[PDB]
RNA sequence: CACUGUCCCAACGUUGGGCCCGGUGAACUGUACAUUCCAGUGCGGAGUCUGGAGACACCCAGGGGGAAGCAAAGACCCUA
RNA sequence: AGGGAAACGUGAUUCAACCUGGGGCCCAUGAAAAGACGAGCAUAGUGUCCGUACCGAGAACCGACACAGGUGUCCAUGGCGGCGAAAGCCAAGGCCUGUCGGGAGCAACCAACGUUAGGGAAUUCGGCAAGUUAGUCCCGUACCUUCGGAAGAAGGGAUGC
RNA sequence: CGGGUGAGAACCCCGACGGCCUAAUGGAUAAGGGUUCCUCAGCACUGCUGAUCAGCUGAGGGUUAGCCGGUCCUAAGUCA
RNA sequence: GUCUGUUAGAGUUGGUGUCCUACAAUACCCUCUCGUGAUCUAUGUGUAGGGGUGAAAGGCCCAUCGAGUCCGGCAACAGC
RNA sequence: UAUGCCAGCUGGUGGAUUGCUCGGCUCAGGCGCUGAUGAAGGACGUGCCAAGCUGCGAUAAGCCAUGGGGAGCCGCACGGA
């Protein structure tokens, strides 16, 4: 059975979405839907997902841009990992 | 043109496949990517 | 209009593509038939004795 | 320091559509000669440039007065329109 | 130093054709160090980066010509390049004229000057191209 | 009929080449030898054989007389 | 709301788009289906999956090439000009990459051109090549003819400011 | 013509002057290409000369949709 | 199935021009013909080798056509 | 003596030659079916760094058991950690 989240996507652009928009980015399995990515995240880091945006990258894997609720602080979550 | 999810995975692979032979492999083997390709000079499948 | 160079410029149609069954770029996407393994035409795999010398 | 009148009559020997460039050569070669320095040492102030190209490339004044100065440790001239 | 990248960014921030952005010849070093659009705007503020003005063709000369012609000049045989029917569309001209005649006749009827049958008689004559213009029509009407 | 550099008969001029210089940098072709010319001879169409004549070497530019020039195992003709 | 350094207009004409009519033509008759309307209003929740870069061409496509070839669509209403989506010139925008340069009044010769007195097709298989004429308005227009045409016949005159 | 960067500058960049393109040499896109896109660092290779430049080399990065397409419908026609 | 027209677009009479180890294995320039129709055009789709398709030139069916291309028969046979 | 001819010498270019063989070629003996319990084949993944090959399959150059084996090991591949 495949897992949804593969690893955080840390790049200058990812850092901004985190600082300025409370969004975290991950490399996910390309069979995962936005909904499956949202649930996966809330359970892995215990946070609330407001919105998810996905893109099928030219690297072969799927990238997801998860925006957290104003109740959580992206930077903080990203920091522990 | 428009690419399907699968066509994208393939092109994606062909891109990664198009790399230098790790510097260290040349040491380990005491001294070429024969499949190195160029977008203009070569032609991929499909 | 010449049949050579002038007529090559009109070629941007996609026919043969990677074949889901054998992997060769022989699946004619308009005919939906692999000219290599015959996928989409034959359940059996496309073979022919002339693909080799008669005594081999 | 001196004011010299440079004739550009010899620019007529070069094809007409590009007399401007040739003129600029003639100027450099004239100063470099009359001030006893290397052509590479001659600096033409952009004001001279515009004078020669004033009516486009196919033309050029037949003469041009330029004020030149000689000096330094490498020996070179600096010039300008007037 | 190579300022191509900045030129592109400045053309988007100053929002003008790339060919209109001016970079101060004595500030390439600073412009060279500009990395982000913010760096560029900052430099725009300082004035190290500016946009030249676009040009607009003068219509002054055209205007003078436009007057001479409105006054009926500069349209002699030597100035005409198009066939007569092209300089004035005949069917169009007719639509112009006949409508002016029919309107005229319409006002003259509701005005009581013309009886219904007098109007009718003239209207059909008009429709038959009996009058060269509104004035010609009136002349006729005055018996 | 009109008109004209088509011609009598050629001239001058313009632009790009050509020529010299830096840089880049092929191909065709090559049995060998080779400075030829006039005659002759020879499978009767010779730079190479014979007899004379001429000929100090090398280089630049040229228009192409010859190498029965180079290019394609003549497509005409006959034969199978 | 936004945008603008600022002002942050008002009227008009001609009017692409878009809308809505009228007429004519056919030995030619100008798709189908899903769907929508018909069939209200509140509030809430849901709206997954795939494509999305860039080039689109005298260097990103096909032509073995960074090939003067070939290659679909729309921008067809920018200004002068004029009949014009013509020429020519100029904006907005793009470019100096139809990417080796430097010298010689720069010869012969070649390509592509300009001008040539007198003669005027004598040149040549042949007026081949070049040239002549030319836009617009007025006057005027033969044979022949299937009465449509021939016809812009030809010929003559005018043309700016 | 000045200047910038650089070990090195005719052709990489800034300014001025001078030009070229107007159904295109401008704007947006289909097919097709497939990362050619952006950044940094480079010049052995590629580039009709050179190169500090680049569609080249090395390393990173970049494509986010309920309402733009696909997806749905049926066309000539295709297959099971 | 009108006329003029480098509107778009389609074509190609002549120069027997330029090119002819080309920019190009059919290109460049000027002139020229068509330009509301038996018109031109994009994509999709159909017809397949003694068979298609052809307003008919033995034209065209991917630089290949008086019988496509690939591989096989095959190391065809030849008195040349 | 320039341009140059013939032969040699020193150094190139080139890779013949000699020597070597991880590959072939042929013969002989043995053995011989796989697949809906989804094969063969292919695609795409999979390594600390990983492009090719090999292996493997989200448990991904591997996991478990029994026996063997043995002080070494982490494939081709002699690097660094
Ligand atoms: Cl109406
Ligand atoms: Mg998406
Ligand atoms: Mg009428
Ligand atoms: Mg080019
Ligand atoms: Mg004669
Ligand atoms: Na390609
Ligand atoms: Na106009
Ligand atoms: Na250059
Ligand atoms: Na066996
Ligand atoms: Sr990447
Ligand atoms: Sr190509
Ligand atoms: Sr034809
Ligand atoms: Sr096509
Ligand atoms: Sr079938
Ligand atoms: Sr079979
Ligand atoms: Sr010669
Ligand atoms: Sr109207
Ligand atoms: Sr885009
Ligand atoms: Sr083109
Ligand atoms: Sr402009
Ligand atoms: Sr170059
Ligand atoms: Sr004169
Ligand atoms: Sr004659
Ligand atoms: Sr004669
Ligand atoms: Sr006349
Ligand atoms: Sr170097
Ligand atoms: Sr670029
Ligand atoms: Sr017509
Ligand atoms: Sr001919
Ligand atoms: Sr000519
Ligand atoms: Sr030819
Ligand atoms: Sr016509
Ligand atoms: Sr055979």
């Amino acid at each position: 059975s495949w897992d949804v989240i593969k690893h955080p996507h840390v790049t200058e652009k990812a850092m901004n979405d985190m600082d300025f928009q409370n969004k975290l980015q991950f490399a996910v399995d390309d069979r995962a839907s936005k909904g499956e990515v949202a649930d996966a995240v809330e359970e892995q880091y215990d946070v609330t997902v407001e919105q998810v945006n996905t893109q099928n990258t030219m690297d072969g894997e799927k990238k997801a841009v998860v925006r957290l609720s104003e109740d959580d602080d992206a930077q903080e979550v990203a920091s522990r990992i | 043109g428009k690419k399907s999810k699968a066509t994208k995975k393939r092109l994606a692979k062909l891109d990664n496949q198009n790399s230098r032979v790790p510097a260290w492999v040349m040491l380990k083997t005491d001294e070429r990517n024969h499949k190195r390709r160029h977008w203009r000079r070569n032609d991929t499948d499909e | 209009t010449g049949a050579g160079t002038p007529s090559q410029g009109k070629k941007n149609t996609t026919t043969h593509t990677k074949c889901r069954r054998c992997g060769e770029k022989s699946y004619h996407t308009k005919k939906k038939v692999c000219s290599s393994c015959g996928f989409g035409k034959s359940a059996k795999r496309r073979d022919y004795e002339w693909q080799s010398k008669a005594g081999e | 320091e001196r004011v010299v009148t440079i004739p550009l009559r010899d620019a007529r020997a070069e094809p007409n559509h590009k007399r401007a460039d040739k003129a600029m050569i003639l100027i450099r070669e004239h100063l470099a000669k009359h001030f006893s320095v290397d052509e590479d040492a001659v600096r033409l102030d952009p004001s001279i440039n515009e004078a020669a190209w004033a009516r486009g490339r196919a033309n050029t004044p037949s003469k041009i007065r330029v004020r030149a100065a000689r000096f330094e440790e490498e020996g070179e001239a600096i010039v300008e329109a007037e | 130093t190579d300022l191509s990248a900045q030129k592109r960014l400045a053309a988007d921030v100053l929002d003008v054709g790339k060919n209109r952005v001016w970079f101060n010849p004595e500030r390439q070093g600073d412009i060279a160090d500009a990395i982000t659009r913010e760096d560029v705007r900052e430099l725009v503020d300082e004035g190290a980066i500016q946009a030249k003005d676009k040009k607009g063709n003068s219509r002054g000369r055209a205007r003078e010509r436009q007057k001479k012609r409105a006054k009926g000049h500069q349209k002699g045989a030597g100035s005409r390049k198009g066939k007569a029917g092209a300089r004035q569309n005949s069917k169009e001209d007719w639509e112009s004229r006949i409508r002016a005649q029919r309107t005229k006749l319409r006002e003259l009827r509701d005005e009581g000057t013309l009886s219904s049958s007098q109007y009718r008689d003239l209207y059909d004559k008009a429709g038959g191209g009996e009058f060269d213009s509104v004035a010609d029509l009136e002349r006729y009407i005055d018996a």
